[PDB]
């Protein structure tokens, strides 16, 4: 009797949603054509006799990502008309999709909301993917946003969005949105996730050690992070934690809401049986900035709160005699006005492996979500890059004949400027 | 595993319509003919 | 006993009846030779209400078929079940009305209705006990509109205490086939309200659309129409000729839907429609019927229903399903639409239950509802009745057979005085 | 879905469409008689973009084909892949326009004009969901950059917010073919730049010096430049008709390249370009395509890269490969010659994959960037023309036809502020 609802807008958003429903219909042992051959119940719902259908929807309004979706494997799991699909893509112009193109679309799209919410009972949130440097995403996400928040009110919302790395970049004009949608989710979304891709590189390199990755190698990792915050809600664990358990727990203030994740371990079976992998040198690693899930260096700032998963045969003990030691650190410092900053969660079910993936089987994982002051630079360098075209105002006339206005660009700024100043602010001993 | 490349090969390897009265056997929605009188939700 | 005889008239009806008819049988197992080759018992209990009894074992439908051109009873009898319909009820003309409504109601449509209405006067004098005449017939023709209309004032003035129903198809602006519908729609309009205990519209474009929207099927012909309007027609006396929890014959309803004598013009609906490809997807319960029973684009005709407020709902729900069920979820329907809903009238929706589901399906609804919305086919019927008429337009076709202008003033000034009339209620307040 | 139209005009344009076409048929698989005789499904999914389906099963191209001499015409008839164009959209002259601007765009073609005007409105109010328009015409010819020019101004007035391509070969002064080739040039430059929305210059000089130096092939001939062209042309496309990792069609590209409204003239360039014998020598890797592919030499035009720096770039990546070798890679380029790129736009490098890659390689690029060292060829072009306009050569043959000197004042005016607006960005500093 309990739910939740994830929301896939865009080509990012549609190619890690495809990732994770590989995992979660291998998890539950589902087959892809939607047959099994009682907690199927968080993600399914059954149709009576035999198939289970997704509580998912697919967005895009540039046809040929969700076309590759119809034709693969899975066209008999996803509900025909819950693909929804346009005819014109926003072409990476933020005021396209917010403006001109999506508000045609964005009423098939909570027509659909309402009818799958109405099937739910206990619905304990919403989940919402979009790649924020995209047109489409960013501005189809803003909207479903700024319309679910009026429709629902309290219903919680959870955006894992991918904002750009710090100097490799996809697009040229990828600031300007990014900039805008982070000014809309701000006060839209309770919690926020970085994902940006530099580090997850760097990731696979160092760990994977696989030279050439590619997209999906990415969001089998977010898929397997996905999978690990939500166990918790589908599978029996001597210390359980639900989605409405965060804001009272991560999240200080309603302003700041902005963390960074991270995974471990991170092994491949070439090599991974040599040794023991116990909790404490897992615990270890989930810490180590290098493995950071987002680009962003937690020695350059104070933690605020830690909220971090494990699951497999853990033992309580293990985990507070490991948290001792971190505590011990002198290289790790929490704020002066959080003498506690753990929240703890274990499970038994361990995670499971995708066959013909990079990941081995373990017996013991742990995924982390931790909320640090040191996110205030990837903002910094966001709006330095921001600045400097928009000192010329470059690129405005994508925009501004697109439906924008000219002001609408400074009160983005405007909030940016307050965010950075509020992030320096709570970080101030007393 | 020792010192293999074999992971990094195989990455270069992978290089008047009548459907109202004719649903689908497989749907739920499709009663026998031969069973179409039972007329008892309460013995059901 | 409780039978109704069947009377049909132009080209539109019998198309309509050539439908009806052969759904009537495959439903009653009746074979196109007359010849009962049916499964259950109950199947042959209540078949005195459309058919007769002949030497030889064999039955055959108490119509009268009618037209002033030979060629459409022509074309019916070589087509499936054609044999059924007795050759003594054929009555025709040699001359034809050309769709002018004056030829098919003054000149040429009185001297032959004696002939049908021996026959309408044989029929009904011998069946045990009248309930009553169910009548199909189109607006946009002449010779259907006059002929159809003139027999049901005449039926009336010898039956005033049967009941009288009337299923008529009025000329949509969207897909016009005939240049002159305004006017014999108008004149039409006029009689059929001073005589009818029930009438209830269907429009082509309605039709049309619901193909290609929740059917979607590439291309409709009037074979898929007429099934749906037969599938409709037979929906509304099945419990009649079959057991149930609530049984509610023809004169039930017409107490529970008519507030005021001047009220009975219904739109309706069936349920449920699906597609080829997802009729297995769907599971098929109450909630499900019932959502698709108030779905606005459902309805059979173009008004939008959520333009106006019901006066009152009726739905014949088929199937052995249990009645808590129903109850709950009509009144869930009720108290989540209360702002379309009039306020003066409590609990203004009926229900029945069928324990005999349709051949082929296990559940099915069809809707009765009389609402406020149905003014706008007058109102754009009335408005371009006014806008041909202020010319004098075609007049002289129809003032040529004895006919004048006065008639065509008072006409529109009653037809404009029911619209008016009609949405009096609307705005009335307790 | 979002499909353009070809429309081709003068001698040049034909030609460079007799082999666009033939690439084309040859890249799906359809015969030179119509008819599909392809081998992968990815073939057929999309074919709607660039050709109608008539009965019989066979496809024709939505090409439009209009000359004032019906030679070049009934000349690419008789030529492979010939019979494919409708006879239909051959529309011509009596008279030729003698590589004089005012005969092909006041006189003459202005009478011509209204039958292919018709056939291209034809065209596009019948196709599904329009993307654009591609016009391919030359600029040292009359009737082409007369009517073209004057095509784009009607096409812009009547379709205002669709995209307008442009492929536009201006004449070179080192192999130089017509005296007359700078006034026609500067007279359409000026109207070409108030209309298009892209350009794409092309310079017979650069394909002679690239088939002698990096294809060092002995006897270049105009099939060799037109299949670069024409290679270089499929390529933008590429993404826009086959499924990839980051789709981007030509409104995207039109987002991220186009700083300022009237900055759309872009060089382009085709990788990886290889002799017969060395072939087997090289080796397709991503770091082998990017290298060649910001040569120098590899640009279609004589105009040097390294004279100027780039406000922009994109590339366009074919085949299966990993994005983070891309990505790397696109960053290695950027940061090794920071000197020839603009610092006060950063990261100004697009890139796009697609999983499709050309018949016959494994690898391929197309690179699209926006310089400012295009300023040379209008200098140079101006240069001519006020040397030839001082003493009124060969003046009065263009106003023996209505027009006068103030136009080409205006004309001069216009491109010298061009000139100068284009390079006013390239000493500007943050
Ligand atoms: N992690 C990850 N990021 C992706 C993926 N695909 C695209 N992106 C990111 O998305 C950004 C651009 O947005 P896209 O998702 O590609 O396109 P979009 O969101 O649909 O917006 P449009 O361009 O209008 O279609 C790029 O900068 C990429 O970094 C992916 O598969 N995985
Ligand atoms: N549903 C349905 N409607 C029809 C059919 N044939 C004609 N119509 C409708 O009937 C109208 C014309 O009526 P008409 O044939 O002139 O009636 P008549 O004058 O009595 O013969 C047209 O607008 C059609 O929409 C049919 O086979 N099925
Ligand atoms: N690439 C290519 N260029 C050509 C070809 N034929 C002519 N040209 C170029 O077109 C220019 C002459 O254009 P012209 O034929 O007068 O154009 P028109 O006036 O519209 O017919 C010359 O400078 C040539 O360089 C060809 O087959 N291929
Ligand atoms: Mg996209």
């Amino acid at each position: 009797m309990r739910e939740v609802i994830s929301i896939h807008v865009g080509q990012g958003g549609i190619q890690v949603g495809n990732a994770c429903w590989e995992l979660f219909c291998l998890e539950h042992g589902i087959q892809p054509d939607g047959q099994m051959p009682d907690a199927f119940n968080t993600f399914f719902s059954e149709t009576g006799a035999g198939k289970h259908v997704p509580r998912a929807v697919f967005l895009d309004l540039e046809p040929t990502v969700i076309d590759e979706v119809r034709t693969g494997t899975y066209r008999q799991l996803f509900h025909p008309e819950q693909l929804i699909s346009g005819k014109e893509d926003a072409a990476n112009n933020f005021a396209r999709g917010h403006y001109t193109i999506g508000k045609e679309i964005v009423d098939l799209c909570l027509d659909r909301i309402r009818k799958l919410a109405d099937n739910c009972t206990g619905l304990q949130g919403f989940l919402v993917f979009n790649s924020v440097g995209g047109g489409t995403g960013s501005g189809l996400g803003s909207l479903l946003l700024e319309r679910l928040s009026v429709d629902y009110g309290k219903k919680s919302k959870l955006g894992f969005t991918i904002y750009p790395s710090p100097q490799v970049s996809t697009a040229v004009v990828e600031p300007y949105n990014s900039i805008l949608s982070t000014h809309s989710l701000l006060e839209h979304t309770d919690v926020a996730v970085m994902l940006d891709n530099e580090a997850i590189y760097d990731i696979c390199r160092r760990n994977l050690d696989i030279e050439r990755p590619t997209y999906t190698n990415l969001n089998r990792l977010i898929a397997q992070v996905i999978s690990s915050l939500t166990a918790s809600l589908r599978f029996d664990g001597a210390l359980n934690v639900d989605i409405t358990e965060f804001q009272t727990n991560l999240v200080p203030y309603p302003r700041i809401h902005f963390m960074l994740s991270s995974y471990a371990p991170i092994i491949s079976a070439e090599k991974a049986y040599h040794e023991q992998l116990s909790v404490a040198e897992i615990t270890n690693s989930a810490f180590e900035p290098a493995n950071m899930m987002a680009k962003c260096d937690p020695r350059h700032g104070k933690y605020m709160a830690c909220s971090m998963m494990y699951r497999g045969d853990v033992v309580p003990k293990d985990v507070n005699a490991s948290i001792a030691t971190i505590k011990t650190k002198r290289t790790i410092q929490f704020v002066d006005w959080c003498p506690t900053g753990f929240k703890v969660g274990i499970n038994y079910q361990p995670p499971t492996v995708v066959p013909g993936g990079d990941l081995a089987k373990v017996m013991r994982a742990v995924c982390m979500i931790s909320n640090s002051t040191a996110i205030a630079e990837v903002f910094s360098r966001l709006d330095h890059k921001f600045d400097l075209m928009y000192a010329k105002r470059a690129f405005v006339h994508w925009y501004v004949g697109e439906g924008m206005e000219e002001g609408e660009f400074s009160e983005a700024r405007e909030d940016l400027a307050a965010l950075e100043k509020d992030y320096e602010e709570v970080g101030i001993e007393t | 595993m020792k010192d293999k490349e074999s992971i990094e090969k195989t990455r270069i390897n992978q290089r008047v319509k009548q459907l109202l009265h004719n649903p689908d056997p497989k749907s739920t929605l499709f009663i026998p003919e031969n069973q179409r009188f039972d007329k008892d939700f309460s013995v059901f | 006993m409780r039978e109704i005889v069947h009377i049909q008239g132009g080209q539109c009806g019998n198309q309509i009846g050539a439908k009806f008819w052969e759904v009537i049988s495959d439903e009653h197992g009746i074979d196109p030779t007359g010849t009962y080759h049916g499964d259950s018992d109950l199947q042959l209990e209540r078949i005195n209400v459309y058919y007769n009894e002949a030497t030889g074992g064999r039955y055959v439908p108490r119509a009268i078929l009618m037209d002033l051109e030979p060629g459409t009873m022509d074309s019916v009898r070589a087509g499936p079940f054609g044999q059924l319909f007795r050759p003594d009820n054929f009555v025709f003309g040699q001359t034809g009305a050309g769709n002018n409504w004056a030829k098919g109601h003054y000149t040429e449509g009185a001297e032959l209705i004696d002939s049908v209405l021996d026959v309408v006067r044989k029929e009904a004098e011998g069946c045990d006990c009248l309930q009553g005449f169910q009548i199909t017939h189109s607006l946009g023709g002449g010779t259907g509109s006059g002929m159809g209309t003139l027999l049901i004032s005449k039926v009336r003035e010898e039956y005033p205490d049967r009941i009288m129903e009337t299923f008529s198809v009025v000329p949509s602006p969207k897909v016009s086939d005939t240049v002159v519908e305004p006017y014999n729609a108008t004149l039409s309009v006029h009689q059929l309200v001073e005589n009818a205990d029930e009438c209830m519209v269907i429009d082509n474009e309605a039709l049309y659309d619901i193909c290609f929207r929740t059917l979607k099927l590439t291309t409709p012909t009037y074979g898929d129409l007429n099934h749906l309007v037969s599938a409709a027609m037979s929906g509304v006396t099945c419990c009649l000729r079959f057991p149930g929890q609530l049984n509610s014959d023809l004169r039930k309803l017409a107490v529970n839907l008519i507030p005021f004598p001047r009220l009975h013009f219904f739109m309706i609906g069936f349920a449920p429609l699906t597609s080829r490809g997802s009729q297995q997807y769907r599971a098929l319960t109450v909630p499900e019927l019932t959502q698709q029973m108030f779905d606005a684009k459902n309805m059979m005709c173009a008004a939008d229903p959520r333009h106006g407020r019901y006066l009152t709902a009726s739905a014949l729900f088929r199937g052995r399903m249990s009645t808590k069920e129903v109850d709950e979820q009509m009144l869930n329907v009720q108290n989540k639409n209360s702002s379309y809903f009039v306020e003066w009238i409590p609990n203004n929706i009926k229900s029945s239950i069928c324990d005999i589901p349709p051949k082929g399906l296990k559940m099915a609804v069809t809707f009765v509802g009389n609402s406020t919305a149905i003014q706008e086919m007058f109102k754009r019927v009335a408005e371009q009745f006014t806008a041909m008429f202020r010319r004098k337009a075609f007049l002289h076709w129809y003032t040529g057979e004895g006919m004048d202008e006065m008639e065509f003033t008072e006409a529109e000034s009653n037809m404009n005085d029911l619209v008016s009339e009609y949405q009096q209620y609307q705005d009335a307040t307790a």
